[PDB]
């Protein structure tokens, strides 16, 4: 829905979608809270929000380090799930994707983790560690309520899986640049999704630079998401929260602007 | 789709990021080859046979259980090159990585002993080894480190997370992930995404084969249970494989039951853990109740895995194996006891089997019984360990 | 008068006190009947396979002789129980003991490894052990004690003389010419009285009768020359005596060259030394022009006896075999060698032994040549002294 | 001829010898000689030399100590003859024995060894570690020198073993009083030996008190050897050379007088 309608939008305006993720609770829940807000009203299209797992073996260094600080604030799920609860009362209409690993979903119920999802506002989830072979129970407890299930598309993926991301996925498909994990300092696959009516792309892993983001839409891409160049200006900037913001909607305005 | 079940009931799956999973698809496709080649078949027993010292020995223990009515025998897997059993999986893994035309090896360690057994494989077998070892662990194996990088070995600290073993278990999957194409991950246990659990399995099944073989050389009968500790797995279905099928045979896991179980300090998983999904498989972990991953504590190092193998999970559930734990100090008397008695220096991981097998002798000395212990390593590497306890 | 020729030439004897003479006569007395009796036989070999891991395996090295004509085999009794080939005759001895009716053992011991398997062949056979080590030792083999202590052993520290091997050797005998009714002294080399060197060779023969077999199956044919250290001549007797009738095969003794036999800092008594009477018999040893025993010196401790055994000075005497002589650094250079393209970790000891078979390899490439290095002990023990002078 | 004619004296005074032992050079060369001198004139009727030897596998504590003493005196075997002969041309009459170990007499040639005591004036000479089944080559030696090769009649001796020391031996024959080693605190052969015709016996090995020799001449023995409780004196006195001697004085008076 909140998909389909940043979707339909940019469209018109021919352009795509700027999404920047950053770590819930990173480096503390009233920091953090206030670092999204300038995220969005530095231009971003939506949101890619992470819950500080204790093994994010899908993530790079710098993600690893914005885990640790959240940690260390001492932020759990149940925090997050409220955090989020005010995100979506101040911003109704922006597209809110989480990203998780398996465990956290798993642990209390899985259909009771989308069923909290869904009731705190949330859009769509991607589990990290869920292969499209693992994900019946996951998408079909997605479905059930209301909340997009995000599949990867991995850059040595065949036609088969091509087809499974294609007919599973909702809102958006992950389409990841390159193997590896998350890391800022570090076509044919559009066109077959596109081709079996995937739901748009948006690409993934590495996007620190504007142009970065022009190629991939130019590319065919929906949009382009940037965690790690985000997160990184957050740990720089640590021991001044003013600057944080400042640099903050610099990078975020530059980067959506080279969106169009 | 896979070649082979990826689950044991409930237990196991491949819970990787998507873009490892090509790499599991060629790595069960090249094991169910593999085990259908008597080429490598025979390149593996010749290994087992001339350069690890198989078969090991199934020694009676003659002064240990006087003034009962048990016997019991042990499973010397101490006397196999490296001191621990390890050894013959890592072989097998190693002609794997070769067979699919991989040059370099990834591992993840905690105490050391998989690190060395992995080092010691790769030089033999000409592999370039890669180690992950968690930061505190570097530290406190600091000899192990050493023999590692005698055989040629990197041995990369990691400072993430809680620097132990899981947090090397991660390092080697983000490593993995990117470098799939011209290296191997050498997994440790019996766990993580299929087809490790089977595979392992399969490379550690012999010390099963040649226990029912000697057991009915030596008594002419089945043994009434088999013995073995659980850190992450290996060892203990290793020695159980063999005998599944024979249902009078008794399959005993012993998990470390640390300071105790009720102290919250321990690593059993199994029977004292939540089932969670974690290092690409659904079994029993240790974990808070938010669903955040623990540490498991118990005075041998080397039973520090947080989670077990999912076809233990699974034995368990349907009642073929039985799973109890032992403390720190019931492993340390079974320790002193078998120094002092038979003249064999036990590794503390295996001395929480023995402990169980003396439990069971002494709670009923007039039962009979006829138990083997799988006496997984040698306990030279406690000696320092042991002696500031005592 | 004796049964057994207490001499090989003019090396050997009965040099001891008067007091101990009927000692010595009850010992090869009960050796020679314990020889002929099938029943000793088979409880012997039954440990020995059961207990200590026999037969060891013979590998074949296919890394470290690349680009020559060298075929190099291990004979692997570093995967003995208790790492070393030590543990063969302490067992033999034992029983020996038993037969006599002896409940004590006293044995002496410089690097510690030979007060190891005192010890554990005591606790395994029920006799009480006692272990005399010198106070210099003591200190710099804390581990090997606590071992010793672990399994029941009482450890005596000496501090006459130098605190040394020689000097726990003399305490040993004083020991035992008060308490030989009792009492049964364990030697550790195949030196000192007759039949000591005699005994202890029919003990450990079995190293050189397994390799004969072993090679004759993998090669269809006897090695070119077979490789041993002697630091006082056990493990390179036991591997040579099956041979010594097979005059093609070469026999060769490496004694320790320490930092170089023309700095007068080694432990190559029988090629550097002159012949003397002390420890029981006549033979070559390290000792002043004044007639004063010194002690050997060498990287590896446990090449430490100030001598050698008889039937090493005698067969190079007579030409049979030849003995030379490998430094400090020539060891150390072959212990890292070996860890890097083999995957095994050998003692400091027996890394002389493999310096030399890798500079005969080294020395002229294209020779071909079958070589058999007997891999007398693992270097666990030695990774933190390989560590820092590294 | 000295022991032969001690003995014939000793027996005219029905008297037994006492035969006093030291190790040559302890504490040091002079306080050496002084000591020897004080023994002969305390009464000692013959000496019992040792000679400083690295591992003296026959002795307990107290000489191991003497000759660890010896040893950081810089005494040599050399040293040692020079001071044998000095005694020698002191005494003329008293029998000297010297208490040694294989290798300090085959280090230079086994003929060599004797007839340097010869040339020197030893009267007989005892190899500790040296049984009368290996010693042919000494005791041939000794009698091309006419030197005495003394040899070892132990508690355990049995009539071969008796029939040998009878015949080979000469000066006197060693009676053990025990198994073990030498140390202060710690029939039928006297008989035998003398159905023999042996040399005359000397008992050896914790003779420490006045009534021990006293018991030793009784039991048929023509005299008794004392070594760790002349050396003990010695090092309980180190640090005064006076007392050492006036105590060595009386402790050996003492024994001689029990003699009679
Ligand atoms: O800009 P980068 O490279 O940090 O990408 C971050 C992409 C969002 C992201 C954060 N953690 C992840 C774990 C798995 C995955 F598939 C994607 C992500
Ligand atoms: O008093 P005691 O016990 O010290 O005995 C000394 C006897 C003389 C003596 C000194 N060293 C020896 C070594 C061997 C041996 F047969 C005798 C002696
Ligand atoms: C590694 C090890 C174990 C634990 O591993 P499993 O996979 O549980 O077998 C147990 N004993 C020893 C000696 C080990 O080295
Ligand atoms: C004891 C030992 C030796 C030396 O003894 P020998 O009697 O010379 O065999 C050599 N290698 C090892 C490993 C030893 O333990
Ligand atoms: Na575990
Ligand atoms: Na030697």
């Amino acid at each position: 829905e909140r998909y389909e309608n940043l979707f339909a939008q940019l469209n018109d305006r021919r352009e795509g979608a700027f999404v920047p993720f950053v770590t819930l609770g990173d480096p503390g829940i009233e920091q953090s809270l206030k670092i999204i807000d300038t995220l969005i009203d530095a231009g971003a299209d939506a949101l890619e929000l992470g819950v500080p797992f204790s093994d994010p073996l899908a993530d790079g260094p710098t993600i690893q380090n914005a885990n640790l600080r959240a940690f260390a604030a001492g932020v759990t799920p149940a925090q997050c799930f409220e955090m989020l609860a005010l995100i979506r009362e101040k911003h109704p209409t922006i597209p809110i994707g989480l990203l998780m690993y398996a465990n956290l979903v798993f642990n209390n119920g899985i259909d009771a983790f989308y069923a909290r999802c869904e009731q705190v506002g949330v859009d769509s989830v991607l589990v990290a560690d869920v292969p499209v072979e693992e994900s019946a129970p996951f998408r079909q407890a997605a479905l059930r309520h209301n909340i997009a299930p995000i599949f990867i598309c991995p850059p040595n993926a065949d036609d088969d899986l091509l087809r499974q991301v294609a007919s599973y996925g909702r809102g958006y498909t992950y389409l990841l640049s390159r193997s590896g994990v998350t890391g800022a300092e570090n076509h044919h696959l559009i066109e077959k999704l596109k081709e079996y009516h995937a739901a748009p792309a948006l690409q993934g892993f590495g996007i620190s630079s504007p142009e970065q983001v022009s190629a991939a839409v130019r590319a065919g891409a929906a949009g382009a998401i940037s965690g790690s160049a985000i997160v990184k200006i957050i740990e720089k900037n640590l021991a001044s929260p003013k600057q944080m913001l400042a640099e903050l909607r610099s990078f975020v305005s530059a980067m959506k602007a080279a969106s169009r | 789709t896979t070649l082979l079940n990826p689950y044991f009931g409930e237990f196991g799956g491949m819970y990787v990021p998507q873009i490892l999973m090509p790499a599991l698809n060629q790595l069960e496709e090249a094991f169910v080859r593999a085990q259908k080649d008597p080429e490598f078949q025979a390149q593996f027993a010749d290994l087992l046979k001339n350069y690890a010292g198989r078969p090991t020995a199934l020694t009676k223990c003659q002064n240990i259980t006087a003034g009962t009515r048990t016997t019991l025998y042990l499973k010397r897997e101490d006397l196999l090159h490296g001191g621990a059993h390890k050894t013959n999986q890592v072989l097998g893994q190693a002609l794997l990585a070769k067979r699919m035309g991989k040059s370099e090896i990834i591992a993840e360690t905690g105490a050391g002993q998989h690190g060395v057994a992995s080092a010691l494989a790769s030089a033999l077998l000409g592999l370039k080894c890669r180690i992950y070892m968690g930061a505190k662990d570097v530290e406190r194996q600091s000899p192990n480190v050493f023999r590692m990088r005698l055989m040629g070995a990197e041995v990369i600290p990691v400072h993430s997370g809680s620097a132990t073993l899981k947090d090397a278990c991660n390092e080697a999957l983000r490593d993995w992930s990117g470098s799939y194409e011209t290296a191997h991950y050498m997994l440790g246990t019996a766990a993580g995404p299929h087809p490790y659990p089977t595979i392992v399995r399969e490379f550690q099944r012999m010390i099963g084969e040649e226990t029912k073989a000697q057991i009915l050389d030596k008594e002419g009968r089945l043994p009434d249970a088999v013995i073995a500790c659980v850190g992450g797995g290996s060892n203990a279905i290793g020695m159980f494989a063999d005998f599944i099928n024979d249902t009078s045979v008794g399959l005993i896991g012993v998990e470390p039951g640390g300071h105790g179980i009720e102290t919250g300090e321990h690593g059993a998983p199994l029977k004292h853990g939540r089932v969670g999904i974690y290092f690409g498989m659904k079994a029993p972990m240790m974990q808070t109740a938010d669903g955040q991953i623990e540490e498991s504590y118990s005075i041998s190092a080397g039973l520090d895995f947080p989670s077990v193998g999912p076809q233990h999970a699974y034995l368990n559930s349907i009642g073929r194996a039985d799973y109890v734990s032992i403390t720190d100090d019931e492993a340390l008397e079974a320790f002193k006891t078998l120094c002092r008695h038979e003249g064999i220096i036990p590794a503390l991981e295996s001395s929480h089997a023995l402990a169980h097998a003396l439990k069971m002798m002494r709670e009923q000395p007039e039962k009979e019984q006829l138990l083997v212990v799988n006496l997984s390593g040698r306990g030279d590497k406690d000696i320092f360990t042991v002696h500031d306890i005592l």
